[PDB]
């Protein structure tokens, strides 16, 4: 029932997340979307469905906040030299080893 | 009399004419005029792409695209079903 | 769940592509081009329908973009001896060995 | 759904014609002409039929265009020993 992606060992039950042996403290919003991405591993994630499931149905806010998240995740977990989350315009974001 | 007017298809024809008028008016004026002058409804001559281009100040390629778009939106289920029974 | 055509493999679910040995990053437009081609492999496609589906219906720009994107593919897909995709004059495009 | 007549095998979806396993590439005009011939095998099609269907109605030119295209199709797929696309003078053409 444990979640993993190569170099990131993700735990929901304990709610701790490990960047390859080192624990990382993350808030729910990102913890949820990170867990969401690993549940549908091997799949690009389009903003529409991101705001749909990972966020609320009634969200009337803007969309660049998705860029704001992927920015914080890049500077927080993806600080490693290799890239685990891949952007691609028009459609969205995938989780994958480089 | 083979050549005689059957007198019941004439009414069908005029009413289908009115229905075609209404369906064409459902679409945009530009596309409706393009199709009208392209199939010869206002007059007897269905003109050519060059003629509709010179009367509408538009390129023949854009005319082809506008015709294809018009046909696609004309394929729409209500128009198709409405016209289908007239056959 | 997976689309196969000769030396062309597409897994739309992982949204990845495999060409006789190696994948290639593809912009949504050209990826949608390829996916529609492999979905209708062996069936010719005319520009009007190809724009209508693979582009948005609201499109009103020029038509040379389709030829330009087919060239974008050709510089990446048709490097082999066989013409994987053919350009049927006055009709459209098709993907067939 | 494959159009056939003895030797000639025309497929719409893949857009080429076979002579008992012999494909040949044809021009679009001639392709429509061959297709709308084959779907009317054994039936006479007159010149107005041909021009109104294969060409558009507004074709304001002279008729020998279809004459030249039938010549093309004859030298292309009739090139076998037997003659299939026969002509009825003053009436039209039939593939048979």
């Amino acid at each position: 029932v444990r979640l993993t992606f190569a170099d990131i060992e993700l735990d929901e039950e304990t709610h701790e997340v490990w960047k390859a042996g080192q624990p990382v403290s993350l808030s729910p919003t990102e913890f949820t979307l990170l867990r969401y991405f690993v549940i549908n591993a091997g799949t690009v994630l389009s903003k529409p469905k991101i705001l749909d499931h990972v966020w609320r149905y009634d969200f009337g806010g803007d969309v660049n906040v998705v860029e704001s998240y992927v920015s914080y995740l890049r500077r927080k977990i993806d600080t490693g030299e290799k890239r685990l989350l891949h952007t691609l315009r028009g459609v969205g974001y995938v989780l994958r080893e480089p | 009399d083979s050549e005689a007017v059957v007198a019941v298809d004439a009414v069908s024809f005029t009413l289908l004419q009115d229905q075609l008028q209404s369906v064409l008016d459902t679409l945009s004026e530009r596309e409706a005029g393009v199709v009208r002058l392209r199939f010869g409804l206002t007059d007897g001559q269905p003109r050519t792409l060059d003629e509709i281009g010179q009367v509408y100040g538009v390129t023949r390629e854009r005319i082809r695209q506008i015709e294809s778009k018009t046909m696609s939106k004309l394929r729409h289920p209500s128009r198709s079903q409405v016209l289908r029974d007239y056959l």
